[PDB]
Parts: structure tokens; sequence; C-alpha cells
RNA sequence: GGGGAGUGAAAUAGAACCUGAAACCGUAUGCGUACAAGCAGUGGGAGCCUACUUGUUAGGUGACUGCGUACCUUUUGUAU
RNA sequence: AACCCACUCCCGUUGAAAAGGUAGGGGAUGACUUGUGGAUCGGAGUGAAAGGCUAAUCAAGCUCGGAGAUAGCUGGUUCUC
RNA sequence: CAGGUGGUCGGGUAGAGAAUACCAAGGCGCUUGAGAGAACUCGGGUGAAGGAACUAGGCAAAAUGGCACCGUAACUUCGG
RNA sequence: CCUUGUCGGGUAAGUUCCGACCUGCACGAAUGGCGUAACGAUGGCGGCGCUGUCUCCACCCGAGACUCAGUGAAAUUGAA
RNA sequence: GAUGUCGGCUCAUCACAUCCUGGGGCUGAAGCCGGUCCCAAGGGUAUGGCUGUUCGCCAUUUAAAGUGGUACGCGAGCUGGGUUUAGAACGUCGUGAGACAGUUCGGUCCCUAUCUGCCGUGGACGUUUGAGAUUUGAGAGGGGCUGCUCCUAGUACGAGAGGACCGGAGUGGACGAACCUCUGGUGUUCCGGUUGUCACGCCAGUGGCAUUGCCGGGUAGCUAUGUUCGGAAAAGAUAACCGCUGAAAGCAUCUAAGCGGGAAACUUGCCUCAAGAUGAGAUCUCACUGGGAACUUGAUUCCCCUGAAGGGCCGUCGAAGACUACGACGUUGAUAGGCUGGGUGUGUAAGCGUUGUGAGGCGUUGAGCUAACCAGUACUAAUGGCCCGUGAGGCUUGACC
């Protein structure tokens, strides 16, 4: 019925999605501007965006607390160094979701999912 | 609004209530009151699992009278819940403590803490 | 006359001689009257009420000009409430100071809303067996109707579908607490639908 | 005890060890049975020499259940086992000793003779 | 289950009146002057007045 | 795959190529149709719209209404 | 276990499949399972036997002839007065 | 095309094992996808209190499950 | 066959079951008679354990259903 | 050129020749119970042991376990035990193949719903100018059950035995609606423990996979087995029945005029839907104040003129939902995500001091998450297009102008 109940299914298992949802965070940590699904893109940012909160205190109990919930070593190093030395100041929001038009091989809705101070 | 309810109940929730974990053995002394009279009987035995919403907080003591496994869930703001009184502190790290349901006489007992 | 709320929760009350009070509790800032509708002009006797709070953007010209005639710089919704013989100004303020204690009252919610149900859980019909060799009717319905003769299913008969959100009214609930001051009702029980809802509180029709 | 079927232990003091619910006494589509009410038993198992012998109609009053009885605080008291004391056709025990605990649901005017001989 | 005779073609045409098609909530860019979807990205990357992409 | 230009007597003879029917599927236009029950027509019949010439015509549509249970075969007999 | 089987459930029945799948199940050093080559055929083979099997066909295969068998039966028989 | 198709090779940790789990060498993402998270359907997971009251029938599901040692009835064709 | 024969046992209650009786419609000694350890995906009964079989279903997880994009059937059909 | 059995399951629907509950007459009806006959169809109206069963026989209930019709209601809803094709056996019958007032074991149940019907939910249009909102209620649906104790009263009644009607509580059962505070269930989105293994360079720490690997718990939500509420009283018209006055017919008679009492039936009462009630109703408010031409004067079409009230698309969502619709919101913003506290759940992380040969032992500490929960807002995403809707609302008659 999902009274009050938070979390897309996105048509895969738990397990699916905790794999997919840190293939995105990490992907989106390295390039600052992935382009996906407009659904899986409001998911990800439940994912990614506390994950830069961590990383403003840095912390040897933050980083390998950050490499539990990320298993890759080059984006806690991205964390911790880069995002959490410019969010400090920033309260939330770290990331902006850009809806861009539809996929063409079916009709998928795109969105843009991007870091909000990119250098560019 | 959530403010004006966690009001309500903290308007009824002036009653003391020490500190009691589970695995503490405690003595629970309520109040009977039928056939008309007040006196206050004691239900001694084991904290099994602590309930912790405020008002709504509840706890399930486990006693054995006459080989009989008994519990109570009390309701920890309910005036029947007299007063509360720790006898012997415990030490058995988990919340929930419903597996001495299957344990019988010395396997069913808590070591101490301190 | 009755009054508009909100459910606001559901709460207990513990008395002194030891028994819990289940409790939902209703919020009813002071509705203010509109519109007072008499037979010489309206053909029944009522009255039009609003629970404060709308933005002006969301107001109508139409309805804004109408809060205007009684002023009332009115929120959310209008209600109306067949009076018997009650007299009320168009810039009154009705309160929960129309309750006391004791009483019993009626309350009127929407339900909270199930999607489309089944027949098991919308109809309370009895689910088939699930392995003595049933095929693939496990929470189906069975029959629904005879044969040639009537030759067709009759009107009214017990299928799946919205069970939900409703206007659903419970009557003879006893008011346990009339607070003025915060503006509050509690009645003891259950009302329908959900928290925050807009809900309407009056005497009981069976007394 | 709750329903048909259900075998329950023997809380008084003569005859039967094991007794089952053939018949929850009271309404027409009556399904459960909880402390202070009756229901039809039969004896299952049974002592050498005791008043009741094994496989006979009897009746009893439920003192002690597993699901319990609720107080109007809101408090349960709940057991660990279901027994029953065996009455006659006055609806009065029939063993002169109660063992184990009754609750004070069952102090009322035809069953305080079970309240008087019980060791609560 | 089965037809027991074929849909007429005034039949088959009713069904599908409710099958036409709807616009969508198209806007332009008052820097660029190009059409975009509403609430999306322009097709050469601008968005509220600024290259996004 | 088309729009032209050329070619030819002809390209709505353009190669799936003479003629190019019917079912079937479209676009345009005129009239009817969202309070009215059934073999879908027929008798009566208003209005509207096109051509014409006088109007007591011709074509289209057919509001409204009377009567109206296809066809074959088989049968004592079939809306069946 | 492989392998060979095919007892039970459910799914599937317009199937993924003109007999399967999934979960369990029987035999599994033997009267076993199997590759390759060969032998036996239509009132005729073969059959630890069920009328079983003999190329998705079996109380007599398939194919082509007799042959447009026969049908006291069925259905249909086309312009007008 | 979830079928069928003779034979050969066969690493590591756990293991009696060529079972099984996870992996190496090696191979692969099974040629429609994206959402949504109704009934119902399918294949599963947990379940208060009862525990075969189900049903034609414990069908199905639940349970038991290893190794060493102890212990082990009737009956027996002396092997079980 | 009468028939759920009758009696005993098992159940609160047992057309089935077990043990008997003999009144064998219509058993009978290699179309073998009566027993029988072991065996059985064999038929019928009873018990323990175990349980969503059930009282009575509740929630949850995946695959369809529903929606959008692309592809695109079938049985049926006198006309509606 | 097919209308596929008996029974169970699931769902029913109607009848009244009534099983219970309600109103009565007569009794060989003292009372408690009954017998029998009227009136009455509102709601109720078992669970099991045997058998394939319908029935039946039994055990225990209940206020009561009614009788019928509906293709002996219902297999494009289920089952498939009985009958029942192919196998096999027993008794019997026949020389035989084979058969049966017979038994016995085994044995494939297809269909994606076009139309009518039904349960839901919409799109269009119409309601005579349009709109935002609130409603009247013609009509329609739901609902309607009942046991026990007590109190009158061991009083009426009866030699005693035995036992009331009539009257008001308060406690159940079955049923229904809502709900989630409580008691619990679930909680593959939370926290632990732990087995096997592979990995992260290694140690530590963690992560994949093993049904969520297996498990202990468990938030929100949904939920019952949890909680709360319900069935009415009351009114009107009646049914049998009981009359009052009262003739025809000096009297007698409920009746022929006239007047009454009288039931869960009927009409309201209670709940829900309800103006597509085309008979389309009613209120309060709002918004829109330019001209030529032909031809036939509801006069219309044509152009120039402008588009309001408002609605919708879109976006952020929802305790609303299949799609929709409904609801809230879109910077004059608190709608969602994040963030900041607060709670909750789990149960003392990591790291290092400490400690032992080693497995393992306190504090920091009753921590970091945080899932859905509760608390401000300019962190992020909700962008002041013109797409719809126009420019004062026909005529006739009447009353007051």
């Amino acid at each position: 019925m999902r009274h009050r109940k938070s979390g897309r299914h996105l048509s895969r298992t738990s397990a699916h999605r905790k794999a997919m949802f840190q293939n995105m965070a990490v992907s989106l940590f390295e390039h600052e501007l992935i382009k996906t699904t407009l659904p899986k893109a409001k998911e990800l940012r439940r994912v990614a965006e506390p994950l830069i909160t961590l990383a403003k205190e840095d912390s040897v109990a933050n980083r390998r607390l950050a490499f539990d919930r990320t298993r890759s070593k080059a984006a806690v190093g991205k964390l911790f160094n880069d995002l959490g030395k410019r969010y400090a100041n920033r309260p939330g929001g770290y990331l902006r979701i850009l809806k861009c038009g539809f996929r063409a091989g079916d009709n998928a809705p795109m969105a843009y999912v991007e870091l909000v101070d990119r250098p560019v | 609004t959530n403010k004006i309810i966690q009001q309500i109940e903290a308007e009824q929730m002036n009653k003391e209530i020490p500190a009691f974990a589970p695995g503490d053995t405690v003595i629970v002394q309520v109040k009977v009151k039928e056939g008309d009279r007040q006196r206050l009987q004691a239900f001694e035995g084991v904290v099994i699992a602590k309930r912790n919403r405020g008002l709504n907080s509840a706890f399930t003591v486990r006693k054995i009278s006459n080989g009989v496994g008994v519990e109570r869930t009390f309701q920890t703001y309910s005036p029947i819940v007299d007063s509360l009184s720790v006898k012997r502190r415990g030490d058995v790290r988990k919340a929930k403590l419903y597996y001495l349901r299957a344990l019988s006489g010395k396997a069913a007992r808590i070591k101490e803490k301190l | 006359i009755g009054v508009v709320g909100r459910k606001c929760g559901m709460t207990r009350i513990f008395t002194e001689e030891g028994v819990s009070i289940p409790v939902t509790v209703i919020e009813v800032e002071p509705n203010r009257v509109t519109q007072f509708k008499t037979e010489e002009t309206d053909g029944y006797r009522a009255v039009q009420v609003t629970a404060g709070e709308r933005r002006a953007s969301r107001v109508t010209k139409a309805q804004a000009g109408h809060f205007a005639k009684a002023n009332v710089a009115a929120g959310r919704g209008v209600w109306e409430f067949r009076l018997g013989e009650e007299q009320y100004a168009a810039g009154d303020q009705i309160t929960v100071d129309l309750f006391q204690a004791g009483q019993m009252v009626d309350v009127t919610g929407e339900s909270k809303g199930k999607g489309f149900a089944g027949t098991i859980k919308r109809w309370n019909f009895r689910g088939q067996d699930n392995t003595h060799g049933n095929s693939v009717s496990h929470r189906v319905p069975g029959s629904i109707g005879q044969c040639q003769t009537p030759g067709r299913v009759f009107k009214g008969k017990k299928m799946s579908g919205h069970l939900g959100a409703e206007r659903v009214t419970v009557q003879s609930l006893e008011i346990v607490r009339v607070d003025a001051e915060r503006n509050l009702l509690l009645v003891k029980g259950a009302v329908p639908g959900a928290t925050g809802g807009d809900v309407i509180v009056r005497p009981a029709a069976k007394a | 005890m709750i329903q048909t079927q259900s075998m329950l232990d023997v809380a008084d003091n003569s005859g039967a060890r094991r007794v089952m619910c053939i018949k929850v006494l009271g309404g027409s589509h009556r399904r459960y049975a909880g402390i202070g009410d009756i229901i039809k038993v039969t004896v299952k198992e049974a002592i050498p020499r005791g008043k009741v012998k094994k496989g006979q109609v009897m009746t009893a009053v439920v003192v002690r259940t597993k699901h319990g009885v609720r107080r109007t605080d809101g408090s349960i008291i709940r057991f660990d086992g279901n027994a029953a004391v065996l009455l006659n056709n006055k609806q009065e025990p029939i063993g002169t000793r109660i063992f184990g605990p009754v609750t004070r649901e069952l102090r009322t005017e035809k069953f305080m003779k079970i309240v008087s001989l019980a060791p609560e | 289950a089965v037809q027991q005779n074929k849909k007429s073609r005034s039949a088959r045409d009713m069904r599908r009146s409710h099958d036409a098609l709807e616009s969508n909530a198209l806007s332009v860019e008052k820097s660029t002057g190009e059409v975009h979807l509403r609430h999306h990205v322009s097709p050469d990357g601008f968005y509220r007045g600024r290259k996004v992409v």
C-alpha cells in the first residue's frame, strides 16, 4: 500500500540496488557530472549526499566508514580531500538534478545529476 | 502537530522510574484494589524487554511462581506500577532477552555486574 | 452545530484509578462562521464555517470576495452544519467550548484509503484452500451468480475495487477532555482517517 | 484452551494430566476461550487412581493461558503454559488443590474457590 | 473468450476515441531563444539562462 | 523515399511499371447524432445543405413517427 | 554424484517444450547405462506382455496403384417471367 | 527453441567426494527496455494463540539430516 | 448382496481399521491353499514430532499484472 | 456439426408452507414449561467422528442448528474423492472372446473476456454567459442478530414441590465499520552476532557471495489475534388480534357511517451515495463594457480589436492512487531530498592507553547511523509561457418600473 514508505525498488533486488547506488555514487564523485535516469537519480542523492556530509569531518573512523559504503579507495580520497573541503559550509544539497529529455532507445526519462561547485 | 500531543504526554509523566536495564532483576510494587482495599503487591523477576516510547514506554518482567513461568508486560507510567526497585543488575549485552524462555533453571541465570 | 478540526494523533490518558483510556486528540483552531443560511433566503437553516490558514495565492477572487462579505480572512476549506434553531452572526467564532466532558460525540472523517482491495480485505470473503490441489484460485472470489436464471449478475454483488478514502462517521465516542487553551478535544477511541486529516465533530445523533 | 483440539495441562488436584478441548462453550460460532471461560474437555491422560479417568467428556474452567489476559491499564499478564481446572455439573472444582498461579480475573462469584486454593 | 460477432468499424473507432495524443509543455529560453521542454535542459545544454553542460 | 526539370503520344506508362475492380484502410466536404432501447429497413416526414429554375423539381442528409424477431438448409414446425 | 530412470506436487496447457521445468523421489557392479556398425517388417516382425512398439502414426506402418472403391447417408446444386 | 547429443581434461580453500559453497585459469551479463510498487497470479521469507480442527487423503509445506561414542524391542529364513 | 451383520478394541463420537464369530448371496488346495523374516516411490489404519493444511489470514521479497517507448499475435466472427 | 456428472469449496439470490427472535387467539393453558392455530421474511440460523457422499448415525454445542426454488443455483470460479476410457485383480457368469443387482488398486480438468451483466475509476458533453466554493434531497444503498447473570421477587401463582410475566442496568458471543494509543505480528530499506569463502597489498578493519547464507532483535507503515464504536430508543401507518359507539335486524353485534389501541414486517428515524433528479435545482462571491459587408434579418458567417475570472499542461509531492482522479505546494515557497538538533532501534564501534603465552578482558560510552518518525527554512529541485476559457449573456409573455 506503501503509506509513508521510502525507497524505489527499481525492479531489482535489494542487493542489486545497493551495488548500483554505490557504483553510481563512486562514478559521481569521480566525474562530478553523470547522466542517469530520473528515478534512479532521485534515489542517488539519498546515498551520495550522506557520504559528503560524512567526509566533512576528516577522521580515520570516517575514512574507513566511507570505505565500508563505497568500497572504492579512489573515491574515498576524492572525498575527505576535495568534497568535504568544498562543501564544509554548505548545509546539504551537494548535488543538483537537472532533467534532460528522454532516452532514445526506450523512452526513459533522463536527468543530469551534478555536484554544485564544479570547477568546469 | 506532534508538539501538542507530546505535551499531553509530558503532563502525565511526573513519576520517578529509576534507571533499570534488561537483564536486571527488579521488584515491581503493583497496586491491587478489587474487593475494595488499597494494598500493594510485589512482583519480583527479571527484566527481559524494555519499550522506550516515552509515555507509551513499557517493560516485560519474567518471574517463575510454583513451577510456572509467567510474564507481565508492565506500563511504565501507569499508576498500577506504584514503585520500582532494582535488586541485582545484570550483564547481558543484548536488548531483548527473550532467549530465557527456552532455558529452565540454571541456564536461565543472569550474571551480575561489578 | 458541530466543529471542524484535524486528527492530530492518538494518545492515552491514565486515570488515578489505573485505567489507560484510548485517546485520539482533535486540534480545533477556533472556526469562524462565514454565511448563515435561513429558510427565507436558502430553504434550510445552516451555518457555513471556515478553519483558518490559506495563502493568498491559493485563494481565488470569487472565494476571496466571499470571505470578504464576512470580514473573515478565512483559510482551508468551507464546511456547513444543519442547525435546528441556533442563531450565528456572520463574524462569530465557534470553539471547543461548545462541547464539555462526558458528552457523547460523533466524529466524521475521510477513512484511510486502501487502494483497490480484493474480496478478502474488502468484503471479508473466505479464501479457498491453499494446497489440496487448488489451481490458481487462492484468494480469487468464487462464483458471481446462479446459472441461466437469473442469467446475469445482480446489482450490488460484492466484488473488489476501491476499498478506501470514503466519508466515514464514528458515533457515540465520549469526550474525555475539553482544553480551551490549547484548542483541543480528547476523544475516547479511534476516529477515521490519518493524522492531520480534516475531521468534523458534533453532538451524538443517538442519545 | 483457546480453541478445539487444543491440549492443556491440569491445574487442579485429582485425575487428569492432559485434557483436550472438544468444545468452547458460550456463544454459537464461538471460537476462542481465554482465562475465566468454560470449555468442554476430554481426558487424554490421567493418573492411576484419581477422580477422573482417561477418555471422559468433562467441563473445565480455563485458568492460565499463553495468550494471556489484559488489565485495564493496558498491561498484560502472560503465562508459559496452558492449564485448566476440571469441574463437575455444579461448575464447582473436583480437586481440592490448585497448582500454579491464577489471575484475579478468576475471583468472581463462581470461581473464587479456585482462587482461595491457589498459591498465587 | 471470443467474439460471437465481429466488431463494427463504428465501434472499433469508438474505442480509440481516447487514444489521441497530448502535446508537451514547451517553452523558450530567454537567453538563446530556443524551444525546449518545460522544466528540462535545452537540447544545447542551457537551463534558466545558464549553460549547464 | 520524395518535390521539380527533362524523356515520351502518355510517367496517376518510373521499373513491385498495361488495364487497375471489390473487400479493407484513409483525408476533405455537406447533413445527422451525447434523455434514448431491439434484424438497422420501409410508409409518413420537418429542418438543413448543394446544383439549378421557378417549384406542385433534382441530388445529399433524415430529427420525429407507424409497422417491422436476417439468410440458407433441414423439418410437423426455427427469430430460434 | 555422474549417468539412466520417471513416483509425487505445483507451474506450464495459444507452452520456452506436439510431454518440459522447479523442488523432492528410484536404481546406481549390474537381469546396468551407453557409442558405433549390423540382423529381423506389415496377418509381418518385435514384445521381463501394455495391443506395447515397428521414424511425433499402430486391434495391423508409410507410400503409390485397383480408384472417381462403396455410401438406401450428409451437405450443396448458380438467370427471369 | 528452459529439450536432446558419444568421449577426453580437470587448479585452490572448506570437504568423504568429480556432492556443495566460495573463487583461480578461462568464459559470461542469457538481443526489448524504462517506471509504478493496486487487486490477483507466480516462486519464496517470517509469524501471535492453537496444532490436522484441513482434506477424499498430513496433498503440500514444516521437521529430521554429519561424525565419533554410548545405547537399541518384537520377530527372524540367524544374514537380518 | 442383504450390510454401517454381530461382538471386542481404538476415538468425545470410527460406514474405514484391528482382533474375533461363522448366518462362505458368490473361499479352497500348483487359474495353487494357509502362513511368512527381509524387501516396496505398493493398498488401508493408528501414534509421536513438526508445522499457514486449517481456525484466518497478516506483512514482506522478487517475477507478471498497471503505465510509458518499440515490435506485434491467436482462437472467433451472418450482420449489428 | 457436444447443453461436459454426484458431493465438497467459494459466492450467493429469491420464496414463506417460520427453525430462532417479535405480536396474538384457543387450550384437557395453575405457575415453569408446553400443545395447536393465526399474524409476521427484519436479522440470525453449528462444530467435529465415520463415509466419495447428499442424507444418515453418533459426540458436544446453540436463542435456533428451518423447508423449498434458482440447469437437483454456481467447474470460460476451484476441487476431482464417487461414477469414470485405456492397466490390473477377486467373487460370479460364459466353451471362449468377454461380461456384471458386483467389488478392489491405479489413472491428463483447456480458454489472454468481444457483447450483456457486475464491482471500481475516469474522458467527453450537457445543464442557456462563464467561473471559485458551499449545498437542498427526488431517488438509491447499507444497517437491523442475540445469550447470560443480576436487580423487582422466591413476589404473583401453587397444599407443597416449583416458579414468573411486566420493568432498568453490565457482561458476553457472532457480526460489521473505523483505527494503530496499547498487546503483538511483519518489517530482504536499521543495528548486532556468527559459519564457509573470496577479495580490499598485508595485519587490523570491512565488503561481496552463500534462500535476507543462517540467526538474534527491531523504527515507520500496513495489520489482528489489539483497541474503540455500532445494531437503537423514538415517531407514523398497519398486521393478526383486542375494543368503543352503533344501526341494518325495538334487542344483539370492532362496522355499514364514525373513533381507537396494536409487531423485529412497511414509512421515517441512524449511516453512505446522491441535480446526467435532461424535472439537470438552490445560495454567496467573482470576471469580461470595439466596427464595416453581402444576403435571406434566432440573423448568421467573415475579417480588424483583445483575451479577464478561472482552468489545464508542466514541476516538487501525498497517510491519494493500477492509469487517472482527488489533495497540498511551485521562490510573495516550505512540497520533496539533504542538512541542523530531538527521538527510536541496536547494544559498549573504530582507533589507541590498558591486559595476558594466546583466545579473550574496562572505559571513550550506553557510539556512529538514521529507514520511513517528530522539529526551521532561501543547501538542491519546484522558471511571472500564452495552450484553453473572451469581450456583458436570445426571444416571447406577465408583474413592478
